[PDB]
């Protein structure tokens, strides 16, 4: 269980500091991201990654 | 004759009154070309609003 | 006092604001391109209109 705890707490680790730019991507919050692939209105495409934590 | 050869530097200087103003707007494209990179730039959600005001 | 700023239109608020920039800025660069052909057209003409005064 020792390991246990120890791995589980990595797992909460990577999700909580994942960090592109200054946005946390794997806990939760990066949601509805919007890249704008196009040179009008409406071209985007949305992405939405869970939350992904012990 | 008079007529017509003095209303021919009215009709000149009505050419350069007007080159004057399409040159001016020459430039209002090109700001307006560059003003529009900095909107197809600003929509990616890459940036964050730090980035956006700085846009 | 009398001093004038001139502040952009808002990219900086949003991903969504941005984007609606981007049909603002595009129809801008519609209606000066408007203008500036309204004033190739004179021009054209003026230079019709020199030639025959000349003649």
């Amino acid at each position: 269980q020792k390991e246990m705890d120890q791995l589980a707490s990595e797992v909460t680790r990577i999700s909580t500091d994942t960090e592109f730019n200054t946005k946390k991507l794997l806990d939760g919050t990066a949601q509805n991201l919007t890249f704008q692939i196009g040179a009008n209105e409406g071209q985007t495409m949305s992405l939405s990654i869970n939350k992904m934590d012990s | 004759i008079r007529g017509l050869d003095m209303a021919s530097k009215n009709a000149q200087d009505g050419i350069s009154l007007i080159q004057t103003s399409e040159g001016a707007l020459n430039e209002t494209h090109s700001i307006l070309q560059r003003m529009s990179e900095l909107a197809t730039q600003a929509a990616n959600d890459t940036n964050t609003d730090s980035d956006r005001s700085e846009l | 006092k009398d001093t004038k700023v001139t502040k952009g239109i808002d990219i900086s608020s949003s991903a969504k604001a941005a984007s609606s920039a981007l049909t603002t800025i595009k129809t801008a660069i519609d209606t000066v391109s408007s203008e500036r052909a309204k004033l190739g057209a004179v021009q054209n003409r003026l230079e019709h209109t020199i030639n025959n005064l000349g003649t």
